[PDB]
């Protein structure tokens, strides 16, 4: 019926990686930082009552 | 206990356990910061088009 209006599986995966280098060139390091940052041996859990 | 027949006074001893408020926090072994909230990091990225 209607041929060649759909991109191959290749060009896909190629175009796909031209997308991720270009958002990786706006962004180039990680923005989001975590409040905790260490492994769980290091933290100690302990309760308290309510904050002062 | 008033079917029973216990008539005219009630004493009740208010546990230790339940009574009052409380929280939960990390407390590192370096420096004494309490960490006591949680977040999500999460990067989504739209696909939208044709």
């Amino acid at each position: 019926g209607i041929g060649q209006i759909h991109f191959n599986v290749e060009t896909s995966r190629k175009v796909c990686l031209d997308l991720a280098k270009s958002v990786l060139r706006l962004v180039p390091v990680y923005p989001l930082v975590s409040p905790v940052k260490k492994q769980h041996d290091d933290y100690w859990f302990v309760g308290r009552l309510g904050l002062d | 206990a008033y079917g029973l027949g216990y008539r005219d006074w009630w004493t009740t001893y208010i546990g230790m356990s339940h009574y009052w408020k409380g929280l939960t926090a990390f407390q590192d072994k370096e420096t004494g910061e309490l960490i006591t909230e949680q977040t999500v990091l999460d990067y989504p990225i739209l696909f939208a088009g044709e």
